[PDB]
């Protein structure tokens, strides 16, 4: 699914979000954003992502 | 009147640890869009001659 994040911080987050986040559902989000690289491995099998 | 001891022995219901409350709301927390942003019943937009 989507949420237009844009719409987001405009609208004022109706914990749909917040909702979603806690109970775990797939899902996406969209507009401008901060990337951030990282490199050994290990992050990774840790799955810091999350 | 004389005194009669088992006629005055009552016992006792009493509920057990409170905790009273006043004032109530406080527990509330609330923001506020950025006023550019209102609208009324409307939905368009209040104030919306850009």
């Amino acid at each position: 699914q989507q949420i237009n994040l844009e719409e987001l911080m405009r609208t004022g987050d109706y914990a749909q979000i917040t909702n979603m986040l806690l109970n775990n559902q797939p899902v996406a989000l969209v507009g401008a954003l901060p990337f951030v690289t990282d490199s050994s491995v290990i992050s990774l099998i840790a799955k810091l992502d999350a | 009147q004389q005194f009669d001891f088992r006629n005055s022995m009552h016992m006792l219901t009493s509920n057990l640890t409170f905790t009273v409350y006043s004032d109530l709301l406080a527990f509330v927390s609330a923001d506020t869009v950025e006023p550019i942003n209102a609208v009324a019943f409307d939905n368009m937009r209040i104030m919306n001659e850009l």
